[PDB]
């Protein structure tokens, strides 16, 4: 089934991100319809600065040039549900150095029924030149030698005791 | 004068013939259900013969005393009731037209008087319920208890509904509800599910849920199932948890009441099945076979030129070598008709019947060869001669002569029980069925149409009355009381533990009061009695320098030592634990995702180093020779191989995928670690060779079953389902598949769709047996096989309808009959090792044994010393007033009102009725803990010195303090769920009534002594599912949801994962779980699918896997349900012995 | 026929109310839609039937001059009731009363018949 995944907070300049932002349903059996819209402001900006809006199936841009002709659509493909509105941008710039805004305007379907609800993705991503491997994956990797170090230091410690306790034991007759 | 010729044709054994024959037509004439117009007569000709039968015996033994020699015996009351109540409905009789001509149903049970011998053995019956009474007194106790307990948790819950947000018109929820009425009305505002009959349930907690975009949750309506399906009063909660203890469609209520309530409440479920339904199920087995074998064992203790052909045939017969000879040509015949399907290429199909007819000719000519050589009357002499003489004509009827002519050379089969002796123990005891208990399976056959026609002439009117309650088209449902046939299939599917969903029906159209009647009558007279006994009979048939070596000498050591065994059990937890969390929620988290695919490698370098040292401390010999050493050898050879494929990279690549997905067994390496898990293990694998050989005999005896179903319904489960609302095409149009394809090309959304576990080849019937042996599916198979008609033809309704006869001749033979043999050879065999080893028993470690020891010891012989009275006479008269009789009685008589004020609760009960209730419940609580105090000042210093003393104690303080928590809750905070939660403590006030009831105190006894047992297997079991639950969140995840599998249960998570297995360790609804992943190649699927959120693809399940993973856990579920149905009936023996 | 059960015979005292009882039962649960009632009057046995109310939606009273403004309905339907209530009963009352109950989806019609007889 689907799952909200949150997005990656860290581009790397001169190559490709994609923007996550995945909202579905509370019943996937349901007959949603969706359409999204995505805001963007600049880093040190007041403003939301719509950039693209994917209606039914066409994407158009808007009038930015922070991402004309450098993003694509990355998303649930011909279903008119969307519930995956992940966008993609070819060559990250500095520009895309901000606070993103995944507009999500659901209007479901039911017998004599048409909800109109409305959720809203923000994610906020900064710029780099070289990708920084996660404090996280560093600890944990110092962690698995330190810890591989530790346990078979612990064995041979044992070991010899052991050891040179039976021999004493062994020359004793 | 004539006295002596009444008495003289009174004592006949064709006088009691012709009435044998008279109420045999009686009982054929019974079944009409609309009986013609000339049949007045006829009936009144049967009733002239009783009452001549009735005249005959009165003037031989009575003359005009009063019929005191002739109502001395009660089996005449029978005959008299019978010809009164004919009278007075032949004469003038009220309008309770139906519900006094089925009285006239005794004319049935008088064959009991009638048949010699049918009088002992419904004595026998009547011997055994007189048994049965303090087991069923406990199974209403324990029903009761949790009935209460699922009453305070789910109060209402069923009534959750996920209503509307947007009202129109300024309404509100009352001003709609008490508006609409009809179910499009319903549906208008309301959620339901696209198909079912009952709104959709939505749940408050955030798990349970979950109501869609614009629906809240709220309780407003009637439950579900008609409003039968509910815990809102005592009276519903005690029908649920009935149906719980039964098993009887129990997975429908446990997935409801968790989408309701919470998907925390599978504890409940758990506890309820795994105490309630198990045990006491096998203890009405237990004190059934105890009564049957007591009473079973105190009841035992050209004339030259033919002479020469003669001579030539019977020495060319050879017979040590033509027996062989023609013993594989049977077994070859058999594999040969096996390979018959429904897709089939002329090829394969005139190879079969050349084979089949070669087969034949062959058999033919040697048996006739025999005949004419060893003396057709010495050939006829024996069974099997004659038997091989019936098989050669019926084969050669197909010389130039429908599938029935042909599946009737199946049984040749049978001919092998002359050299198989397991075969022979299943022919004995087949055989014997018709023999020695041939009274009991008449006796059966007698109480099933006894019950069958009452439920007819009750409630058929009803069913056609109007139908339109329990049918929208206005048509009878599968399972209607209209006519004998189905009135008799229902019965045999309530003695089948599946009566609520047509009690149901039922209820709805002819009343709750007569159909609760006629259905409990059914259920308990067949289930908990008669159907009892034969497996209890089947039970009892089967009863009866040298650097190297110090080196060696301190790594054996260390290996040894408990603090490396211990280390080594740890990190096995944890790294069996590190796969609950690789599920579909893995692409979040990924900090722990990181550092779990971290610690696998650490937990890989462990187990190498465990490995390695093992070895340099055993010896290559002490290791290999070792299967729990060689089973640790492969997992860590595996973790190795795909260890190094991730780290040498290159390693995404088939194979090595597919071994990544076996990590799922790294548990099994706690089964040498844990002793508990071990020792079941152990009595398995003892087991096991006698498994194999009664597993081969009724693996035969169901590939006779299934080549039958295979001719019968080889391709006849295809119809053109309408896929939008799943109903079949009307079969006036679109008579079959070539109209079918019509209709798929002139419109959109038809779809000629097979049934995915038919009879289509023997494999597939071997499918279709298993859920037709388990009851848990048959039904969709058993409306195909009665719909079908023929190949490429639409099914049309019940256009068969007598296939029923063979799902009931298969379930009564292979089904029941194999399934109570397997029982019966496993509880022979678990009694051989209990006696090869020492006579102890086979499911407990040696610290369980010992322990369970010591916990026997409580049933102590000797009355332990009451209480020294005290000297200062106020206390000592306070004293004697606690320990009289009367005070006891009297607080159990407290008790039991206790437990009345608790059960006159309900749903939507008033706001004086609750204070008042609040009222009598504190009263209550006040007088338990004045009693308390008052003995405790009397005993001081003895009081805790018992334990259900220092019980009493517990629950007189857990209820105050209850009832505290919840005035404390009141003033302070909001938490229902909590409240409810403390509100059970007050249970323990009436779970306190086990202390005087003995014939129940003593079951429970039994229960505890079978606890330890019950935890090994307990043990094992949830390692199992743990295994299969991994296994089932690496495949069986992103499958297609359908049945089973849906938002709340699939195997998507860990959770999800663990209660889907949990349903189907009872068997419960396994086939609904089966049936999404079964289906693959689309329009069954799409394989290429996104998934938002995760990097799989394709959204369906392979067959393979899917069968496999399904049909081996219900196997191992089953294996163990016997390891715990022998520990339940060793227990409860010893309990009664000692 | 359908279950409708009147007296066949009801006396009543001039200037008294008449009650005119009828039971009428089927299966199922009435529909407003689907429930129609119909009462009917004859000054005799081969007499032209006077229809002077009906249940369509909703009880509509005719209002024949011959009643004036005398006939009330008396019944909840849902119940299986649908009788009606003759204010202050006059001799020319005297006749014969039929209820025709039509109620979908019951494809059969109750048909109940009752004798009024005015005393003096
Ligand atoms: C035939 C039968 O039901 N004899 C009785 C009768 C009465 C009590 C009784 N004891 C019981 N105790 C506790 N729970 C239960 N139930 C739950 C399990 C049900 O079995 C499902 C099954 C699955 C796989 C199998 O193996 C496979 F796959 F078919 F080969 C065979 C069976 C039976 C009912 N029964 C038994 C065993
Ligand atoms: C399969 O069933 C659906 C409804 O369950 C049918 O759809 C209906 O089609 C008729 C004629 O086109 C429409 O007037 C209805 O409004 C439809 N109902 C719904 C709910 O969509 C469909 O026609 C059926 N299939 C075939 C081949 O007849
Ligand atoms: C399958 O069912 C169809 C539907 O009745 C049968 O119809 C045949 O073909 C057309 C249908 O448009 C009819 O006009 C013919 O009269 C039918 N044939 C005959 C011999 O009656 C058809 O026969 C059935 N069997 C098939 C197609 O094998
Ligand atoms: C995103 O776009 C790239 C090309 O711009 C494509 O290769 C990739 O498959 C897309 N991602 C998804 C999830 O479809
Ligand atoms: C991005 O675009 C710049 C020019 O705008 C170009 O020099 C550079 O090579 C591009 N890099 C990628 C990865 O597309
Ligand atoms: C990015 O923004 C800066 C100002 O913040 C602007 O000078 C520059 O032209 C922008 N880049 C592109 C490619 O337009
Ligand atoms: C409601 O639906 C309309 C289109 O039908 C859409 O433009 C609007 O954004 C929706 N509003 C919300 C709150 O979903
Ligand atoms: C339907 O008919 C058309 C021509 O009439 C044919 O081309 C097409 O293959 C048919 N479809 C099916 C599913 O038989």
């Amino acid at each position: 089934g689907c799952v909200e995944v949150d997005s990656e907070t860290e581009a790397v300049y001169g190559m490709t991100f994609k923007i996550l932002c995945i909202s579905c349903k509370r019943r996937s059996e349901t007959n949603a319809e969706t359409f999204t819209e995505w805001t963007f402001r600049q880093k040190g900006t007041e403003e939301f600065v719509k950039i693209l809006r994917y209606e039914n199936e066409v994407l158009q841009l808007e009038e930015d040039e922070r991402f004309e002709g450098r993003v694509v659509w990355n998303g649930s493909r011909g279903t008119k549900d969307l519930q995956d509105l992940s966008i993609f941008i070819t060559n990250v710039t500095y520009n895309h150095s901000g606070d993103y805004e995944c507009h999500v305007y659901r209007l479901l379907f039911f017998e004599n029924y048409e909800h109109n609800t409305s959720v809203v993705k923000k994610i906020h991503i900064e710029v780099v030149d070289k990708a920084n491997r996660d404090m996280a994956s560093i600890v944990s990797e110092i962690m698995m030698y330190v810890l591989i170090v530790v346990l078979t230091i612990w064995l041979v410690a044992e070991m010899i005791y052991c050891y040179k306790k039976i021999a004493a034991a062994t020359e004793t007759a | 004068p004539l006295r002596r010729i009444s008495i003289k044709i009174l004592v006949h054994s064709l006088f009691s013939m012709l009435i044998m024959c008279t109420i045999l037509t009686n009982c054929i004439f019974m079944t009409m259900n609309n009986p013609p117009d000339w049949t007045k007569n006829v009936e009144y000709t049967f009733t002239g013969i009783y009452t001549f039968e009735s005249l005959v015996k009165i003037l031989a033994r009575g003359f005009c005393v009063g019929e005191f020699t002739f109502l001395r015996d009660p089996w005449n009351w029978l005959d008299f009731v019978v010809i009164v109540f004919a009278y007075l409905t032949e004469f003038v009789n009220l309008g309770n037209v139906s519900a006094l001509r089925t009285f006239r149903v005794l004319r049935a049970l008088k064959t009991i008087s009638v048949i010699p011998g049918l009088k002992t053995i419904v004595g026998a019956l009547i011997q055994s319920v007189k048994k049965l009474s303090d087991v069923m007194i406990l199974t209403v106790f324990c029903l009761s208890v949790f009935a209460l307990i699922g009453l305070q948790l789910f109060m209402g819950n069923l009534k959750h509904k996920c209503f509307r947000n947007s009202l129109e018109n300024n309404e509100t929820l009352e001003s709609i509800m008490n508006t609409l009425e009809s179910e499009e009305d319903f549906r208008k505002y309301f959620y339901y599910l696209e198909g079912s009959k009952d709104a959709l349930l939505c749940g408050f907690s955030t798990d349970s849920g979950q109501c869609p975009e614009g629906y809240t949750c709220v309780k407003i309506g009637r439950n579900p199932d008609y409003g039968y399906t509910s815990f809102d009063t005592f009276s519903w909660a005690f029908l649920a948890l009935f149906r719980l203890m039964t098993q009887d469609y129990w997975e429908n209520l446990y997935q409801q009441t968790l989408r309701a309530a919470g998907k925390t409440y599978m504890i409940f479920f758990v506890v309820v099945i795994f105490l309630g339904s198990f045990y006491l199920i096998n203890l009405i087995l237990a004190v059934v076979a105890m009564a049957y074998e007591e009473q079973n064992q105190a009841n035992i203790e050209c004339s030259p030129y033919w002479i020469k052909f003669k001579k030539c045939i019977y020495f060319i017969v050879m017979d040590p070598f033509v027996d062989l000879a023609i013993t594989i040509c049977i077994v070859l015949n058999t594999l040969f008709m096996a390979m018959e399907h429904h897709p089939m290429t002329e090829e394969f199909k005139n190879v079969l019947a050349i084979g089949n007819l070669v087969f034949t000719g062959i058999f033919a000519a040697e048996m006739v060869l025999k005949l004419i050589a060893m003396d057709p009357y010495e050939y006829f002499q024996v069974g099997w001669n004659i038997f091989d003489s019936l098989i050669v004509t019926l084969s050669l009827v197909e010389l130039f002569l429908l599938s029935v002519l042909r599946s009737f050379r199946l049984l040749r089969v049978f001919k092998l029980a002359k050299s198989w002796p397991t075969l022979n123990m299943l022919i004995k005891i087949i055989g014997n069925s018709v023999g020695a208990l041939g009274n009991l399976t008449l006796v059966l056959a007698i109480i099933v149409f006894i019950f069958a026609v009452v439920g007819m002439q009750l409630f058929g009117k009803s069913y056609k009355e109007c139908v339109c309650k329990i049918n929208d088209d206005c048509t009878l449902p599968r399972w209607h009381m209209n006519d004998f046939f189905h009135s008799f299939l229902i019965v045999f599917r309530v003695l089948c533990g599946e009566w609520i969903e047509t009690m149901w029906d039922c209820m709805e159209v002819a009343g709750q009061a007569m159909c609760l009647i006629v259905y409990m009558m059914v259920m308990v007279i067949g289930n908990l009695v008669v159907l009892n006994l034969f497996l209890a009979l089947l039970l009892s048939s089967f009863s009866s320098g040298k650097i190297w070596w110090n080196i060696r000498k301190t790594c054996y050591k260390i290996v040894e030592h408990s603090w490396f065994e211990s280390f080594i059990v740890l990190m096995i937890l944890l790294s069996s634990g590190a796969l609950a969390f690789e599920d579909i929620y893995i692409e979040r988290k990924k900090t722990i995702k990181i550092i779990l695919e971290y610690a696998d490698k650490i937990f890989t370098y462990i187990f190498i180093l465990e490995m390695l040292l093992k070895w340099i401390a055993y010896g290559y010999k002490t290791y290999f020779t070792n299967a729990w050493c060689w089973l640790d050898f492969l997992i860590v050879d595996v973790s190795l191989v795909t260890l190094v494929a991730n780290t040498l990279g290159y390693s995404d690549l088939g194979p090595i995928k597919s071994l990544r997905t076996l990590r799922a067994l790294r548990p099994l390496r706690a089964l040498s670690r844990f002793e508990g898990m071990r020792v079941v293990v152990n009595a398995l694998i003892g087991a096991i060779p006698s498994i194999m050989n009664v597993l081969l005999v009724c693996l035969i005896f169901w590939l006779i079953f299934s080549i039958m179903g295979v001719n019968l319904f080889a391709g006849k489960f295809y119809e053109c389902i309408n896929t939008t609302d799943g109903s079949r095409f009307p079969a006036s149009q679109v008579p079959n598949r070539s109209e079918c394809f019509a209709l798929m090309n002139v419109s959109q959304n038809v779809r000629w769709k097979n049934l995915k576990v038919n009879f289509d080849n023997v494999g597939l019937g071997y499918l279709s047996l298993l859920q037709v042996a388990t009851f848990k599916g048959w039904t969709i198979i058993m409306y195909a096989a009665v719909d079908s008609v023929n190949v490429d033809k639409q099914p049309k309704y019940e256009y068969s309808l007598y296939m029923y006869i063979y799902f009931v001749v298969f379930i009564i033979f292979g089904s029941f009959f194999t399934l109570n043999l397997f029982i019966g050879v496993i509880i022979d065999n678990f009694n051989q090792q209990k006696k090869k080893l020492g006579g102890q028993d086979i499911f407990m470690t040696e610290e369980q044994k010992k322990y369970y020891n010591a916990m026997k010891k409580l049933g102590s012989k000797k009355p332990q010393k009451p209480i020294p009275r005290p000297g200062n006479k106020i206390q000592g008269c306070i004293f004697d007033l606690v320990t009289n009789q009367a005070f006891d009685i009297s607080i159990m008589v407290l008790i039991c009102l206790n437990m009345v004020t608790m059960m006159v609760e309900k749903e939507g009960q008033s706001q004086h009725m609750t204070e008042v209730l609040y009222w009598i419940n504190v009263v209550f609580i006040i007088l338990f803990t004045g009693e308390c105090v008052l003995k405790l000042i009397s005993l001081r210093h003895y009081y805790f010195t018992v334990g259900w003393n220092i019980f009493d104690f517990v629950v007189v303080i857990i209820s105050i303090v209850g009832m505290f928590l919840a005035d404390l809750i009141e003033t302070y905070f909001v938490s229902p769920t909590l409240f409810r939660v403390i509100r059970l403590a007050r249970i323990g006030r009436i779970l306190r009534l086990v202390k005087g009831a003995k014939g129940i105190r003593t079951l429970l006894f039994a229960l505890m002594m079978s606890l330890p047992a019950l935890f090994n297997i307990g043990l094992l079991l949830f390692l199992v599912m743990f295994i299969y639950a991994i296994f089932g969140m690496s495949n069986f995840a992103y499958v297609k949801k359908e049945d089973g599998i849906n938002d709340m249960f699939n195997f998507e998570t860990f959770g999800n994962s663990m209660i889907c297995l949990f349903q189907i360790t009872t068997s419960a609804g396994w086939d609904g779980l089966l049936a999404p992943i079964l289906n693959s190649k689309p329009p069954d699927c799409d394989p290429k699918k996104v998934h938002p959120g995760s990097s799989v693809e394709g959204d369906c399940g392979n067959p393979s896997v899917g069968i496999f993973y399904f049909v081996s856990y219900i196997i191992i579920s089953f294996l163990v349900v016997v390891n715990m149905y022998i520990a339940v009936i060793l227990e409860n023996f010893s309990v009664a012995t000692e | 026929s359908m279950e409708v059960t009147v007296p066949a015979t009801l006396n009543v005292l001039n200037g008294s109310d008449a009650r005119l009882p009828c039971t009428f039962n089927s299966c199922y649960t009435v529909n407003h839609k689907q429930f129609s009632l119909n009462w009917t009057y004859q000054e005799c046995n081969n007499c032209s039937e006077e229809m002077f109310l009906q249940f369509r939606m909703k009880i509509i009273n005719l209002k024949l001059e011959r009643f004036q403004d005398r006939v009330e309905f008396s019944g909840n339907p849902s119940k299986y009731d649908v009788s009606v209530m003759l204010r202050n009963v006059q001799p020319e009352d005297e006749g014969i009363y039929n209820c025709y109950i039509m109620n979908p989806p019951d494809r059969h019609r109750g048909h109940g018949k009752i004798h009024l007889q005015v005393l003096m």
